């Protein structure tokens, strides 16, 4: 019960840290697509036009940099997100730079399913909304940036996971003993324990009906590093087809020697 | 603060420290 009190408690610290953090949650993002407070919708050219005027070079190098700086603030959010986890800040340095490298683009991918449909996707601040069908018509090889990611949070959102949980799965995500080239991986490891209890007790609480969803979750983990590794590959491609195009220099940080 | 790679991470370092 002191125990249980403290898991609560976690749960609870990193539910207002969460909140602190990342201002486009995914409760915001539901009450958007379901109207409960519409964006503006790009299906295509014409739309993406008209769009440039109402909300905030080629079309194709636009949309994928646009992809990369929306990512760019996602890994400034994560980051500060990352500090509120107790216990994180007191690694090793070199191990905390580790886990961020690796833990960032699972995250990002986590997360953007909250501004998901299997339609497409919530752009700038949820004042735009981007079909699937448009992102998958763009030319070779930006035809299907995108489609990873649609279809694992299809899945994922299926879960129908609050933000009280993502707030410590997204922990659990960082705190990953596994990453590659960790100093000291015990104590990563003490704390990822400590998370998995909080996010075991929040599950059961918080979704009572679903009762397999702990180990549900633990799987989508796994998935997420598919992604990461499928996205760093196209990103290869995209080096090769495309030099002309500046890539940005927080990510080239994160994807030096990644995988 | 400093680290072992740090010149190979101005701008995350920017963000974490």
């Amino acid at each position: 019960n002191p125990e249980s009190a403290d898991l609560r408690a976690l749960a609870k610290h990193l539910y207002d840290s969460y909140i602190k953090s990342f201002p486009l949650t995914k409760a915001k993002a539901r009450a958007i697509l379901t109207g409960k407070t519409s964006p503006f919708v790009i299906y295509d050219m014409n739309s993406l036009m008209m769009g440039e005027d109402k909300i905030k070079k080629e079309v194709a190098i636009r949309i994928f940099q646009g992809c990369q700086f929306r990512s760019v603030e996602a890994v400034q959010e994560i980051t500060e997100y990352a500090k509120s986890i107790p216990g994180f800040v007191n690694l090793d340095l070199n191990d905390q730079v580790t886990l961020l490298k690796y833990g960032v683009h699972e995250i990002i991918y986590t997360m953007l399913a909250s501004l998901m449909n299997k339609d497409g996707v919530l752009i700038s601040e949820g004042q735009g909304f981007m079909t699937r069908e448009f992102l998958k018509s763009l030319r070779k090889p930006f035809g299907d940036f995108m489609e990873p990611k649609f279809e694992f949070a299809v899945k994922f959102n299926a879960l129908e996971l609050d933000d009280s949980d993502l707030a410590i799965f997204i922990a659990v995500i960082i705190l990953s003993g596994d990453r590659p080239g960790l100093l000291n991986v015990k104590p990563i490891e003490d704390i990822q324990d400590n998370l998995l209890q909080a996010l075991e007790l929040q599950l059961k609480l918080n979704h009572p009906e679903s009762s397999q969803l702990f180990a549900k979750l633990l799987q989508k983990m796994t998935d997420l590093r598919q992604i990461v590794t499928e996205h760093v590959q196209l990103l290869q491609v995209i080096k090769k087809t495309e030099t002309d195009m500046s890539l940005h220099p927080l990510l080239q940080e994160i994807y030096k020697d990644l995988y | 603060x400093t680290h072992h790679r740090i010149s190979d991470y101005x701008r995350l370092t920017x963000l974490l420290c």
